[PDB]
This record gives C-alpha cells, structure tokens and sequence, in this order.
C-alpha cells in the first residue's frame, strides 16, 4: 500500500532519492533516505543543566 | 586555442511567473558548469539584500501575548503574519508605513497607507479579520533594508512597541542544470540554467550580477598574494611634605606607580627617612586608596 | 555535552560562562598584575559588569 | 570504521580498472576528477620504509 | 498535525479537557480571540430563555511546569455547529486533533 | 553597509619545500571559504594549461607487454618514469625528442638530446637502468601541449605506446576551513591550501593563475 500511495504521488517506489552536497555540488555515490517524520522537543533544556 | 577559454554570456531570461524564472548561461567550457553554479548558488542563497519588517507598534496593546477586541487574531500571530510581507523600498534605507482599518472584513495588504517610494507586490497579503462592525484597527510598520537574519533578541524603549524577527534574504530556493551547447561547430561545450524561486522583490538579472560581483570582489586577494590614571600622576600631585620629598627624590621616585610598587621595608631602611615619614606617606596613599606592596607588570608605560 | 569533530585529542570544548565562574580568582589576579583594577573591589565590579 | 571500510574495498569491472599509477597522489588526483572510482582495482608504485 | 497517526488523537484531544466543546448546537453568533458566542437552536432551547452560550477562552496562563495554556477559536462568523463539536483548540491541538 | 563584505588581513605562506607550499588566509565571511576553496580546486585539478607526454616509440620493442634485454627494469616501468617527466616547452606546441644511450648505469634525463627551445626541469629524473655492457637504448618521446589530465584509455601504427597524459602541474592541492573570529563577531571562516606542484611552477604562481582564470570568466557580469 506504501508503494501503491509512492506511485500515486510520482515519487520513486524504493523510497530513495539522490541527495547532492550543498558545500561542493558533487552527488553521493549511493541514494539516500529521505521523508518525512514527526520530531518532538523534550523538556530537557541547556538553559536548566548549565 | 590551447589558451583560450570561451567566456560565457547571460543568452536567455524565462519569466515563468511573478516569483519563479529562469537563466541561461553559455557557453562554457568543460569542467566550468558546475564549477560557476555550485558558487553562484551559495552566493545568492546566502547574500541576497533585500527588506523586512522589524518593528510594529499597535494602539491598543501593551505586549505581544495579548488579545484586541474585535480582533481573531492573537498579536503574536499578527506579528507572525507580518513578518512575510514583500516589500520594496527604493530610495531610503528606512520607511514607515501606516494601516488603519475598520469594519467587518478581513485586512490585507492593500490597506496600507499609499506612498511614493514604497511598492507592495502581494496586495492579497491577509494580515488579520475584524469580525466586529464597530471595531477599527490601526498600526504603524517599520520597515528597513539588510540582509542575513537578525533576530530581535541579538539586537529605553516605550512600552506598547513590539520587535519582530527580521528575515532579510529575498531569495528562497536556487537549482540548476548543466546540458549540452549547441554551438556552431563544436560538441565540448555546456550551457547552465539556473533556476530562482525568491519572493519577488529582486529582479533575477541584478541578482546574478550581484553575486558575480560578490564572487570576483572576493578573488582579489588571490590575485594579490593602560593603567590606571591615578598610576600616573606626578608623586608631587601627593601633599607630602618637605622632609618625605626630598627622602623620595633621593631614591629617584616621581611617579605614584614606582612608590606604589615599593615595599615597606625597603622603604624602612630608606637612609635619611625615619618612620614618621614613612607612616605619613602610608597616609597619604590610604587617603586615595592605594597601599605599599603592589605589583605591577610592562611597568613604567614609557611615558 | 555534545560531539565536537574538530577537536585534536587533547582538547575540550568549553563554554565561556563556565569558564568566566571556575576561573574568577586568576582573572582578578590577572586584572590587579597589569593595573586595570588597583584594588580588588574594582576588579570584583569589573568581572561583575563583564567589560 | 564504517568510512574505512567502505574506502578499502574492491568492485568487479569499476570504473578506471586496469590502469596504472605512479604512487597514492595520482590516486587521488583520479578519484577527485572523477575519472576513476574508489573501488577500482589498480597497479600503484609504492615505496614503503623498513 | 502528524502527518502519519494512528485515529486515537481525537479521542484523546476531545476527552482531555482542554478544548472548548459546544454544549448546544446552533450558528456562531460573535466569534472574538478571547470570547465565542453561539446562538442556540430553536428546537434546543428551553423555556424562558434568551438562547445563547457563551465561552469564555483562557489566555496564556500558567501551567504545573510553568508552560502555558493558550486557547485559540477554530471557527468562523455565523456558521453551524452541532452539539460536540470543538470550538477552541487548547495546548497542542490542530482542528481538535492532538499534535505534540 | 549593505554591500560590504569582509576580505583577508593575514595572508601567511610557509614554503615546506621548493614545490610545496601552504597559505593561510582570514577573516572570511561564513560560508565563503568552502566556496573559494572548492572553487580553486576543481579549477587547478581539471583545467590548467601545460605541456606532457604523449606517446613513445622504442625500436626494440613492438608491443607494450613486450620484454627488452639489458634494460634492469621492464617497459612499463619505463612508461611511469616517463610519465612523471618535467618539462617546459616554449617555441612550439608538439615538439620531438630523442634518447640514444649505451653502457652500464643509470640512463637519466640529462642524456636527452639537448634542445634550446624546450627545458628539463629535473635532469636527475631517472628513465631506466642498463646493465650489460653492450646494451644500448634508442627511443622518441613526444611532448603535447594540453589542459588538465586525459587517460591514454580515451583515445583507443606499431609501437607507437600510449602515456597518459598529465599536462596540469600541479600534483596535489587540498584545502580546509576552520574557525576565525573578530572581536565581535566569532562565526567566521579562516581558509587553508596545501599544494604540491611538479617544479615547472611555484605554488603561488599556479594560486595566481587559477585566480586569473576564474575572474576572466565573469568578465560580462561584474559591474
């Protein structure tokens, strides 16, 4: 079903794109994972420990 | 010939839309594609001028984490909204602009006070609603040219005006592709389409000019390859007396820093200089705030 | 702590506003051996304002 | 480890097999150019001490 | 929002408390970022009574852990609203789905 | 205040050697370093005018893979001393040299026939080694004129051997970028270069060059 919705979107179906480096434009050798993922920010903060 | 590098020219300008065009480049020998438009992309994603909103003062409200009446809108998403506005300044560094705004609706851009020099490019810009028939909002927008991003908590105040985040860079996302020249008799020769995506108030020609400029004004380099005041004053400034003066002069003392940096028992067996005059100087010195014994270094200042 | 790749093996990374606090006592040493603060109340107002 | 490891390994028919070298520097002068991969299997002069 | 979930954020977000949920079906009479009047249906209505709620939102108040609790209206000028549906979104909420 | 940028104060170079050298440079806006940096890299790496090798022709020998008597060493041998062979040409941009050679020893650069227009670099380059006494070695070498590196594998008579072809001078360059501060403002970048050259050119001779190079290619956008 994954594969189904990558194909719906135009988006390849391995879920691996080609990244290139934004210091020196050169591609990386091999595809990379790239999405989307859903990050939170803990109540841990430096400002506190130091 | 052997050296010679064909210099390339700006051929092509696509205008897609208002926000989002495209350049071309050519020709360009081997190896130079990338070369121009890795750096060409750094510049202008780094150092693009352009203007942003930086203040804003509202007539009712004191601070940002407060609510107007008649307002939907908390402040702080009000400030939020304009810190988007695409703005164009022409002849000053500097500008105000004012919106005033009543009755029900929502308020756009296009609610600013008219004026000469300033140019919105987004009137369908919504800055906040007025979901009241008899409520009215006005507001007073500090506008300014920079680049880079200066947050407000880097850079008294009345209170009721409110900072806001500035986000200068007008540009906001650079591509490009290198293809094959089709030059008249030659198959060793690419061409460079840069992409631009800003937010329309940079025209593309003087950005990439811009950033060459930047580029070539950057290469040249390669091509080229304390003490204390009261230290200082004269020991005659002291009130000592004669007897302490001529004791001190004696021992070639006259400025306050080399009697400072004297210890007392070398003063003690000073000859001709009995304690009195001793705890006299000590005196003198306590007086002002300074005591035999100290040290000093990179002493005397050579003056 | 977080990761430094740079260092060289027998370096740390320290913040600042640590350093000022652990090493306040050679600063005001430091400050009176050069004639900043001639005593050391001034030299304690000095560190206190952060010049 | 995973960096070493992936530099110092060898591939089937990469691109530059076969050719000749004159020491590590002409190496990386290939590799950095692009005119030949990390995997490549080479003849390399080579001068070690003892 | 998550843009990858599971279905349980609505039940949470509605059966936490923290979102203003209308007691009483109608259309939104005043809509303000610190108020919400709803004047109530017809049918709803009891006897002797001007039919009209009013909901007051919290405003950047101070929570156990000294964060804050700020409630935000979801809806528009004189529209309707069923009985259950969510008014206001409270700490972590998007449209009455929890977002953390 | 808005188009200003800031430019290197300290420009330090340390010579390690005659052909290695390393140049420091500071304060630098952020982000420019990287840019300066692999920018002068590629330009010296693929694109640099020079003068190599290019093919070989020996007598004895019809095939690469052949073996010549009297000589210590084997032909490829010959072909990656050959390869590392220094010399400026000035008249022309294809000359012809040849190497005639006989007795015990080593057969080096200097025995090349001299010519004025062309220059070896380093006569002490050894080319092979002879070791009967009636051995004798006859070759011609034949130097181009090109930019960059091109592989003899990319242009695939009898005898004629093809060398790869190393016309840039430069044997290695690499470049790092570490942290410099003013007073103030501490996020700023500091540029270091490390180059080795094959002694045709300095180090800074070959920086200036590339320089020159790229500005000349933005003639037609700077205001």
């Amino acid at each position: 079903e994954i594969k189904e919705l990558l194909k719906l979107g135009d988006l390849p179906t391995s879920g691996q794109i080609r990244l290139y480096d934004g210091r020196t434009g050169e591609q990386f050798e091999r595809p990379v994972t790239v999405g989307y993922m859903y990050m939170l920010k803990l109540n841990h903060l430096v400002d506190d420990k130091m | 010939s052997v050296t010679e590098f064909l210099k390339p020219r700006l051929v092509d300008i696509e205008q897609v839309s208002s926000t989002h065009a495209k350049v071309t480049l050519e020709p360009l020998e081997r190896g130079f594609g990338h070369t121009l438009g890795n750096a060409l992309r750094r510049i202008l994603l780094s150092s693009m001028p352009g203007c942003a909103v930086t203040e804003v003062e509202i007539d009712g409200v004191l601070h940002e984490y407060s609510t107007k009446e008649g307002v939907q809108e908390d402040i702080l998403e009000i400030l939020l909204n304009l810190k988007g506005l695409a703005v164009r300044v022409q002849g000053k560094d500097e500008v105000i602009l004012t919106l005033n705004k009543s009755g029900i609706g929502p308020v756009t851009a296009a609610d600013i006070t008219h004026d000469g020099d300033v140019e919105i490019v987004k009137p369908q810009h919504v800055i906040c609603h007025l979901t009241d028939e008899n409520a009215s909002i006005s507001m007073r927008i500090k506008v300014q040219r920079g680049r880079g991003y200066v947050p407000a908590s880097t850079r008294e105040r009345p209170i009721g005006r409110l900072l806001v985040d500035a986000c200068y860079s007008p540009v906001e996302r650079i591509a490009y592709n290198v293809e094959a020249a089709r030059v008249e008799q030659r198959t060793d020769l690419d061409k460079l389409v840069i992409e631009m995506e800003t937010n329309g108030t940079i025209d593309p020609e003087e950005a990439i000019r811009r950033a060459a400029t930047i580029l070539a004004e950057q290469l040249e380099a390669f091509v080229d390859l304390e003490f204390d005041p009261i230290l200082l004053r004269p020991v005659d400034d002291l009130e000592l007396t004669v007897r302490s003066a001529n004791c001190l002069k004696a021992e070639a003392i006259h400025y306050i820093g080399d009697l400072v940096q004297r210890t007392e028992v070398e003063l003690l067996k000073t000859p001709n200089l009995g304690k009195k005059s001793l705890t006299e100087i000590k005196d003198v010195l306590a007086s002002r705030g300074l005591s035999l014994g100290m040290r000093l270094e990179n002493w005397p200042p050579a003056s | 702590i977080t990761v430094g790749p740079y260092l060289r093996l027998h370096q740390c990374g320290l913040p600042k506003k640590m350093a000022l606090e652990l090493f306040k006592p050679f600063i005001y040493g430091k400050l009176e051996l050069r004639g900043l603060a001639t005593t050391i109340k001034a030299a304690k107002k000095m560190v206190e304002r952060e010049e | 480890v995973l960096g070493l490891y992936y530099m110092t390994r060898d591939c089937v028919n990469a691109k530059g097999e076969g050719m000749v070298l004159t020491g590590p520097k002409e190496a990386e002068r290939l590799y950095r150019s692009g005119l030949a991969s990390l995997h490549a299997r080479v003849k390399v002069r080579i001068t070690e001490y003892e | 929002k998550p843009l990858v979930g599971t279905g349980m954020e609505r039940a949470v977000a509605v059966d936490s408390g923290v979102t203003a949920v209308a007691k009483r079906g109608g259309v939104v009479q005043y809509v303000d970022a610190s108020r919400i009047v709803i004047k109530v249906n017809e049918d709803e209505m009891y006897p002797g009574e001007a039919g009209i709620d009013i909901y007051n939102l919290t405003k950047y108040t101070r929570s156990n852990q000294n964060t804050c609790i700020n409630q935000m209206p979801c809806v528009s000028l004189g529209e309707p609203v069923e009985r259950g549906d969510v008014l206001a979104d409270g700490p972590s909420t998007d449209l009455g789905e929890l977002a953390l």
